């Protein structure tokens, strides 16, 4: 049970039936070549033990050691991606580039999301894993052509043809969200790549790859009101959108007797149609008097203060107000 | 051995917040154990005397003199507590006094018989204080007048209360309230503005203005430096050029031991005469004024005289710029 | 689990250390109990107030031989569990099993020895190599030491505490609102928790230690006043006497390691609070050793 | 807002006493606690707040519906005097805010207001009455940021998986955005993530605090930003004119945070919009 | 500052608050039946307290 | 190449951090396995003859059996320990003498002098001490199944390599000579090991004489009884009266073995004034030494002649002893005088040793008062109660209120010796105000002791001694508003539940221990739940379930966990 017995016997892998072993092996062999071949091999064996379930291998290694694999897998297979075309490749080749693809753009979907700073060798791997990260910036649109192209051509070890699509395909969602903040447009893309996986998750119903399914719902419910193209919050939402002011009110009034929509939703939307009031659209006063006074109400009924706006819309009464 | 006597500020207004959350006589008593650790990284510092001084009466002034040990000097600057009044003069008075009662007694001066640069007890007065106004019991001075009410024996044959080879340096706490972002305090110190400098710029020294804990450990660095064995010579231009700032300094000149060894004395001011009942009064810094014409230096086989080795100086930078160590510049004083 | 910890706690009464899988389930369950501890945890009496045990483990049965047995006296450490005892690894084994199996009759505080770099050099990480071969249960104890509480109070008048004040510091809400969870660092606020000592001065000064402060009576009294404290217990230092009154008997400083060092020949001592904090110092010798 | 010894001696008592003294002066009393209505708290508050209204409007039909303009000054009355009630001693009173490096400088009077903020509700309705006149929020800048900072180290410590284990934090948090971006120190889409703030741990909603000190590093809570229209009568805040003021670096943080929890705030993403 | 109260042997140094405790400490001084107060820089002395100690024998 | 065991991995992972280099020298097994058996012993010991790395590679090599394939080729194992053997560092030296020793069990004699004794050829006539101080550690396995014309030749060279001039060879050769004289035979013994042993008992050197003595036991016990006075005992009167402390403290800490090696009618003999020596040395430490075996010296002795021995020699010098400037000497002396009473007689005990204990009883070093309190029940058992309770026990009663609280230990755990032989109205009107004082004293131990010393009180002196003292003085704790004297009084009812019958325990006892269960400290409460459950069998079954359950279910609801976990435990144990 450690590096050294297991590059002894070429048989002793089957008799520890990992994600340890994949970290020692790639750390022994690219410390500073038949040995050095022999540790990779033995390494995608182990990686290729796990069924190559890109999720496990994520959380388990980090950023530089998991390159350093699939860049060795790439290396036994084919050796510039964006050209190949998956077309004439052999099917190993072909879901190992996929397959190498899907975990950059993974990566740099993932770079993104926050992190908990630790309080106070781990430098040098900190400037490898921004090398990598700068790296894979520069190539990201080529690894989106490549897992488009892959999604496009589902022409057939080997696994189910649909499940290897629905992963890329979400992954290549998951790209397109995270991509949409800086342009609403590639929402568009992101709602359809969304469908897509959502669709092929329903067709098949294998347990099998594995995709977390409350995400797949959460990105759903996120397209369906970024690019809507049901609920009272996306009722109110809508109604904001198109200026259905009325029916604001109505949802409001009625929600008064629910209690469903948060508090502080309900002050926010308060607030900008204040906003939208303070610059034009005289007609909005008559609007926010009346979202003023469901909230308030709304406050009293749940033992809140009342608002400084409600004070100053009552500073003026009126028969219409009362 | 070196005489460091340190004339805390113990006024009240030493009981200021910095940045830190200590006041300003903690930041005082840090400075000066950081000093200590300094000094004691020189080996050369195995034998050495610490004095302190404070702001209180002349009774409780001094706090450690001579034949005061190190436990007592320690137990005594930690326990100092800032509740007094700025008077600045009275204590550097009282400070100067400690520094030169011995003097007539031993006889370093050697009165009326020439200025000897090899008869000297080497000593520095590190003043630790703020920027505060000077207070004394009726209204503020904002002048530095060291007080003559009740002199020592024999203090008006020098007409000044520092010596030959005494140096006033102050270390003017500024730590502000709120850190202060700046880049620039890597640079050279800045002189202070306060009360302080022009009587340390009199002696010899210099005042420090710090302004944060790393300006305050570079000016303990400088002071530490500081720390030699002479006297101080008042440096005159007699004729022309061969007005720039080389034409006056209060330049230091070197001692070196091997107890020092010497020949020559410094003349005096004066030509000596027996008439006169009195001695005449001499500055502490002997006026010496260099000629700026060339010359030859004159030495013989056999012959006694004494090299003193300036300390780097505008003079020092002015006559190495005019590199020639083939002549020099004859020195005299006046009216000898 | 609960018999499993007192057959635990009965192992590490005659100095057998734990295993590896122990040490896990041992400082993975005590990092859930001292996580919902504050940094200020208040403390009830009666408690035996100790000092530092610092790995010398007779001393420490010794300690439980006078004061009482947990859980029947309730005790609390204010840290230097470790460091150039001889035993130091069963030491604090032995405390953090107190501390799970009996979460409210003892609190066991941080002290300054409970860094990763205090215990790299003066012989906690060696000793763990010595008794286990690897390294994972040395930085096993110092990801515990980061939950441990700082400070202690009890009754919202005695202020336990390992180190002293600080400059910083001038409200227990500062104390709260620290993040402990975190290495000690070099400089800061809970540097100066962990390290500082008083001392017969006017103010503020610098430790000789190299970190932390060092504080007068003057600021012990500013800290008491602006508090609603009466006094302010203390471990960090080493008192031949084994305990000893400073600034008009505002600070107490408490050693609990009998012949520290197994060279200093001090007698140390243990401060008890009665039910309506009427203390008691009961000193004790060094426990002989055969 | 929140808030005969020797005879009994003896009878107590070579018999010498076991304890060698006393701590302090025994045990402390046991606490001060009381309870007062929640109902009667907020009416008397009601009428505390109509009055300030009615002190702060403008006297002198402008629609049916609309409402008379609270005067900037008399808001700003308000705002001075909070900020002395509370941070009376003002050393970072210039309107500017520093560096969050600056947050672990004051860390003593930035708990300070925390706290004074804790044991008084009434504050906030007094901040909000302020943010209620646009430029007068400003002057309330120290107030803001010392509770800011306050808030940042709560979430720096916090050890829970989630919010909900801090209820006043997490109610604090969200009301200070909301006054924030109600006194339009805040951009619409910055100034909506106190609706999220319940779903979120602490490193989160710290680093959306963290980028809403950054947004007012960045541009300032300052008067001059603030243009009188007089069409209407009210200081207007353009965050358009002033260059990337919808958030444009800032946004980056909120949309990462809202991408790492999208399970859970997937349905919260229109309200983060950048129309 | 240096009061010294010496309330073994003055009564009036003796506080109403701790008469009895005190009271009863007195008589088991006096019967057959302040310390620990060290200024802290002598409360940690290595050398002094052990060369006032008696030495032990030493190794085989 | 790159695939190599022995040459690529091992050599590579000895560039890496010093703990993955023990890592590696401890698996080393695997690595022996990757080779073949003779692929092993052809490349890797090789590899290995050419500094807990070292002692890490020699505890692998000493169980390296099985690994160079057997018995037969173990002697492969040879080169690489002898390399290891004359490394400077001492440890290292030691671990490989002993992997040697390990290994030499697996040898065959003729194997073993094929190649194990050339290797005591080489070390032996190695040019470095070292390699001489491990063949002088290494010349134990060897011998018991070697010839006789080798064993010549491996006492020769014991004797050359007890000759050498440097002299830490000489002080491995002493030291490990009582191990080659233990098996040695004992016709050869007196013709080469008893001269060589007294010229290194002659040694100028210290450090070598320490090393001599320390095996003289075991030589005079190997030689037999009627040569004992003119080969082992005149280097024994030679190392008695040694110029060095060393070498005196070496020889007063055996002569507890060595008179019984040298056979008792020579002790009595030629030991008493060597012994009498040591009891007066100018000097504490061969003193303090020589003073621990006085008893063990002194029981051992010829039976018709044990007294006078003791009264001409030992008791005059006890005499000083007793008074001994050193506290240390008088702390030996004191663990090991009061046991001499047995064998002194109880007719001359009174008027010497009396007066010696009284001295030593007061004492200033508490160690020395520690010392003689723990062997009273010698001087009970051989004097009496009259005799103890007229000398001794105003001296006990004294020291029952020591500083040091083991001493007042030691008398609680005596009491039941003196309750034994006392009568109940003497040990009332003497024996029992410190009895129930120590019920509230200030230490855990002594509170402790005093409690499980109550239970042997009441089970002698009877249910009404128990009623008429004890119990009113541990109900005055109940109301005590120090808690722990709270729980002294729960411990008190602990342990007299069982010695206080059914009727006493649920008519005294009980009551107290439910009004107690309000306390405001959990300590108290908790306490309360454990005792009940300790009681409950042996209170009265009828107040069980009337009375416990609903105090036991009202802890059970408290706020504290401790209560509601030991509340329950008795719950359950109560059932
Ligand atoms: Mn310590
Ligand atoms: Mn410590």
């Amino acid at each position: 049970t450690c590096w050294f017995e297991f590059l002894l016997e070429e048989s002793l892998l089957e008799k520890h039936l990992p994600v340890q072993l994949i970290v020692q092996f790639l750390e022994q062999a690219s410390k500073p070549n038949k040995r050095n071949r022999i540790l990779k091999l033995l390494a995608l064996k182990v990686a290729a033990h796990l069924k190559w379930d890109l999720d496990i291998l994520e959380k388990s290694l980090s950023v530089p050691v998991l390159n350093m694999l699939l860049n060795e897998l790439l290396c036994i297979s084919k050796v510039k991606h964006v050209d190949m075309d998956l077309a004439t490749l052999p099917p190993t080749t072909a879901m190992a580039v996929l397959l190498y693809n899907r975990w950059a753009i993974r990566t740099i979907v993932q770079s993104s999301f926050p992190v908990k700073q630790a309080k106070p060798q781990m430098q040098q791997e900190k400037e490898l894993t921004e090398n990598i990260l700068k790296v894979l910036k520069e190539q990201a649109a080529d690894s989106i052509l490549v897992l488009e192209a892959a999604l496009k051509l589902n022409k057939d070890l080997k696994v189910k043809t649909e499940e290897m699509q629905c992963q890329v395909c979400y992954d290549l969602g998951a790209a397109y969200f995270q991509q949409g903040s800086t342009n609403s447009a590639v929402y568009e893309n992101a709602r359809e790549k969304f469908f897509r996986t959502k669709e092929l998750i329903a067709e098949i119903g294998s347990l099998s790859c594995t995709i977390d399914e409350k995400r797949l719902a959460g990105y759903c419910q996120a397209c369906d009101v970024l690019v809507p193209s049901l609920t009272p919050y996306s009722q109110v939402h809508i109604c904001l959108r198109s200026g259905n002011y009325q029916e604001v009110i109505q949802i409001f009034i009625e929600d008064n007797l629910t209690l469903s929509l948060p508090v502080q939703f309900r002050q926010s939307v308060l607030r900008e149609l204040f906003k939208k009031a303070q610059q034009g659209n005289e007609a909005l006063d008559e609007i926010c008097f009346k979202v003023c006074a469901c909230n308030t109400v709304r406050d009293i009924l749940e033992g809140r203060t009342i608002s400084v706006q409600f004070n100053q819309l009552f500073l003026r009464p009126n028969k219409e107000k009362i | 051995m070196p005489i460091l006597l340190f004339l805390i500020d113990t006024s009240a207004s030493m009981n200021q917040r910095s940045h830190l959350g200590t006041t300003y006589l903690d930041t005082a008593k840090g400075a000066v154990e950081t000093f200590m650790k300094l000094r004691a990284r020189d080996p050369a510092s195995r034998g050495d005397r610490y004095m302190l001084v404070t702001f209180e009466e002349p009774p409780y002034a001094i706090k450690a003199g001579w034949k005061e040990n190190h436990a007592t000097f320690m137990n005594e600057l930690k326990n100092l507590q800032a509740e007094g009044l700025t008077t600045l003069g009275q204590s550097l008075r009282t400070a100067f006094d400690l520094l030169n009662l011995n003097r007539l007694v031993t006889g370093i001066d050697n009165y009326g018989q020439g200025r000897n640069p090899f008869f000297l007890e080497p000593a520095i007065i590190i003043t630790i204080t703020d920027g505060s106004k000077l207070t004394t019991t009726s209204g503020v001075q904002d002048e530095l007048h060291l007080p003559l009410n009740s002199p020592l024996p024999g203090s008006e044959l020098t007409k000044e209360p520092f010596r030959w080879d005494q140096r006033l340096f102050a270390l003017v706490l500024r730590l502000p309230g709120t850190m202060s972002v700046e880049s620039e305090q890597l640079t050279g110190v800045p002189l202070d503005d306060s009360a302080i400098t022009p009587m340390c710029e009199v002696t010899g020294g210099r005042s420090y203005s710090v302004c944060s804990p790393r300006m305050l450990n570079q000016c303990l660095e400088s002071l530490v430096q500081k720390v030699q064995s002479g006297v101080v010579i008042n440096f005159e231009k007699a004729g022309p050029d061969p007005s720039q700032p080389w034409h006056s300094c209060h330049k230091l000149i070197y001692v070196r031991p091997n107890v020092p060894i010497g020949h020559w004395p410094v003349p005096e001011s004066f030509w000596p005469d027996q008439n006169s009942p009195t001695l005449p009064p001499r500055t502490s810094h002997p006026v010496v004024k260099f000629s700026c014409t060339d010359c030859e230096p004159m030495v013989i086989d056999k012959l006694p005289f004494d090299k003193y080795e300036l300390e780097p100086s505008p003079l020092t930078q002015f006559i190495l710029e005019r590199k020639s160590p083939q002549t020099c510049w004859q020195v005299y004083v006046s009216n000898s | 689990f609960t018999k499993e910890l007192d057959q635990w706690i009965e192992q590490l009464n005659e100095c057998k250390q734990l295993s590896e899988s122990q040490v896990k389930s041992l400082c993975e369950k005590a990092k859930e109990i001292l996580t919902k501890e504050s940094n200020v945890q208040e403390v009830r009496c009666p408690v035996t107030v100790c000092g530092d045990v610092h790995g010398q483990f007779h001393d420490l049965m010794e300690l439980f031989r006078i004061g009482g047995k947990s859980p029947d006296t309730n005790y609390l450490f204010m840290g230097d569990y470790v460091n150039r005892g001889y035993y130091s690894v069963e030491t604090v084994t032995l405390l953090v099993a107190l501390k799970v199996r009996y979460r409210e009759r003892i609190t066991i505080l941080r002290g300054n020895h409970e860094s990763r770099q205090i215990t790299q050099v003066y012989g906690f990480y060696d000793e763990c190599l010595r008794k286990y071969g690897n390294a994972n249960v040395w930085k096993y104890f110092t990801d515990l030491f980061d939950y441990l509480p700082l400070t202690a109070l009890v009754d919202g008048q005695i202020f336990c505490l390992h180190g002293g004040l600080s400059p910083s510091i001038d409200t227990l809400d500062h104390i709260r609102a620290l993040d402990r969870l975190q290495e000690v660092p070099h400089e800061g606020p809970m540097c100066d928790l962990l390290w500082s000592d008083p001392d017969d001065r006017g103010g503020w000064g610098i430790s000789p230690r190299g970190a932390g402060y060092t504080f007068g009576q003057d600021i012990s009294e500013t800290f008491n006043h602006a508090n609603g404290l009466t006094l302010v217990s203390r471990a960090h230092q080493l008192v031949m006497e084994g305990y000893n009154w400073c600034h008009d008997r505002n600070v107490v400083t408490i050693f609990s390691a009998p012949n520290y060092c197994y060279r200093c020949g001090n007698q140390a001592a243990i401060m008890e609070l009665d039910d309506t904090l009427k203390y008691s110092f009961l000193q004790f010798d060094p426990a002989p050793r055969r | 807002g929140q808030v005969a010894s020797l005879l009994d001696t003896n009878r107590r008592h070579i018999w010498s006493v076991f304890h060698a003294g006393v701590i302090g002066r025994g045990l402390k009393p046991p606490k001060f606690v009381q309870s007062r209505n929640q109902q009667e708290v907020i009416y008397n508050t009601q009428s505390l707040l109509s009055l300030l209204v009615h002190c702060c409007s403008a006297p002198g039909c402008g629609e049916c519906w609309g409402a008379p303009i609270l005067s900037p000054e008399a808001a700003k009355a308000v705002a001075v005097t909070l900020v002395e009630s509370v941070c009376p001693d003002a050393a970072g009173a210039e309107l500017a805010w520093p560096p969050e490096e600056h947050a672990r400088a004051t860390v003593e009077r930035d708990l300070r207001i925390g706290r004074r903020f804790r044991e008084q509700p009434l504050l906030f309705e007094l901040l909000k009455l302020v943010a209620a006149a646009p430029p007068a929020l400003c002057y309330c800048s120290v107030l803001l940021r010392g509770l800011l900072a306050a808030l940042l180290g709560h979430w720096e410590a916090s050890r829970h998986p989630d919010t909900t284990h801090s209820p006043w934090h997490l109610e604090a948090s969200c009301t200070l955005v909301a006054v924030m971006a109600e006194g339009s120190l805040l951009p619409p889409a910055l100034g909506n993530m106190h609706e999220v703030f319940s779903q979120l741990a602490p490193f989160e909603v710290r680093l959306l605090l963290l980028s809403v000190w950054g947004f007012l590093r960045e541009h300032g809570p300052l008067p001059q930003k603030f243009i009188f229209q007089s069409e209407r009568g009210r200081f207007i805040r353009d965050f358009s004119r002033e260059g990337g003021g919808e958030g444009g670096p800032h946004l980056a943080v909120l949309h990462s945070v809202l991408h790492r929890n999208i399970d859970r705030l997937g349905l919260f993403s229109g309200r983060f919009q950048a129309p | 500052k240096d009061l010294k109260p010496q309330t073994f042997r003055n009564a009036y140094d003796i506080p109403r608050r701790n008469l009895l405790d005190h009271l009863t400490r007195m008589r088991s001084n006096l019967l057959k039946s302040q310390v620990h107060s060290v200024p802290i820089a002598q409360m940690g002395n290595y050398q002094e307290y052990l060369k006032q100690v008696p030495s032990p024998l030493r190794e085989l | 190449d790159s695939l190599y065991p022995i040459a690529v991995l091992i050599d590579e992972l000895r560039n890496e951090d010093v703990q993955l280099r023990l890592n590696s020298i401890k698996k080393l097994s695997t690595i022996a396995l990757a080779l073949g058996v003779e692929r092993t012993r052809s490349e890797l010991l090789p590899f290995l003859t050419d500094d807990e790395v070292l002692l890490a590679l020699a505890e692998q090599l000493g169980t390296f059996t099985t690994l160079v394939g057997g018995p037969e080729y173990v002697h492969c194992l040879l080169p690489p320990l002898e390399s290891l053997a004359t490394v400077e560092e001492t440890v290292v030296r030691d671990k490989a003498v002993e992997s040697l020793r390990a290994i030499s069990h697996e040898h065959s004699p003729s194997d073993l002098e094929a190649h194990f004794v050339p290797l005591v050829k080489r070390l032996a006539g190695g040019d470095w001490f070292t390699s001489r101080t491990s063949a002088c550690g290494l010349f134990s396995v060897c011998y018991p199944r070697v010839s006789s014309a080798v064993k010549a030749e491996l006492r020769q060279y014991f004797r050359n390599l007890c000759s050498d001039d440097t002299p830490m060879v000489r002080r491995a050769a002493a030291s490990k000579l009582g191990e080659f004289a233990k098996v040695l035979e004992l016709d050869n013994v007196k013709s080469e090991i008893i001269p060589m042993f007294s010229n290194l008992a002659s040694d100028e050197q210290d450090s070598v004489r320490l090393l001599a003595v320390e095996a003289c036991v075991n030589i005079a016990q190997l030689l037999p009884q009627e040569d004992l006075e003119a080969l082992v005992m005149p280097t024994l009167r030679q190392a008695a009266e040694d110029k060095s402390w060393r070498v005196r403290y070496m020889v007063a800490d055996k002569f507890t073995e060595l008179q019984k090696a040298v056979g008792p009618e020579i002790t009595k003999t030629d030991l008493v004034p060597a012994f009498q020596n040591l009891m007066k040395d100018c000097e504490a430490e061969v003193r303090a030494a020589a003073s621990h075996k006085v008893k063990e010296f002194c029981e051992n002795l010829s039976a018709d002649c044990r007294e006078n021995v003791i009264m001409s020699q030992i008791l005059p010098c006890i005499k000083e002893l007793v008074s001994d400037a050193n506290q240390h000497v008088k702390s030996a002396l004191a663990s090991v005088i009061m046991g001499l009473s047995p064998i002194l007689g109880k007719d001359n005990t009174i008027e010497h040793l009396l007066p010696l204990f009284l001295a030593q009883l007061k004492d200033e070093c508490p160690e020395v008062r520690l010392n003689i309190i723990s062997n009273l029940d010698c001087v009970n058992e051989v004097i009496g109660i009259r005799q103890l309770s007229q000398s001794l026990l105003p001296a006990i009663v004294e020291l029952a209120e020591d500083a040091k609280w083991r001493v007042r230990l030691a008398i609680i755990e005596y009491m039941p010796l003196l309750a034994g032989q006392l009568g109940v109205e003497f040990f009332d009107e003497k024996l029992n105000s410190l009895c129930m004082a120590w019920l509230v004293d200030h230490v855990y131990a002594i509170r402790e002791a005093a409690t499980s010393n109550l239970k042997k009180l009441v089970e002698k002196f009877g249910k009404e001694w128990a009623h008429a003292t004890i119990i009113p003085k541990v109900l005055a704790m109940s109301g005590d508003p120090n808690y722990l004297h709270r729980m002294t009084t729960l411990f008190c009812i602990n342990v007299l539940s069982e010695v206080c019958g059914q009727d006493i325990t649920t008519k005294h006892m009980l009551p107290t221990v439910l009004r107690m269960a309000g306390d405001p400290v959990a300590n108290v409460r908790f306490n309360v739940a454990k005792s009940l459950q300790k009681i409950g069998p042996i209170l009265d079954n009828s107040t069980l379930q009337s009375e416990v359950k609903p105090i036991l279910e009202k802890l059970t609801q408290d706020q504290d966990v401790d209560v509601k976990y030991f509340a329950q435990e008795a719950l359950t144990v109560l059932s």
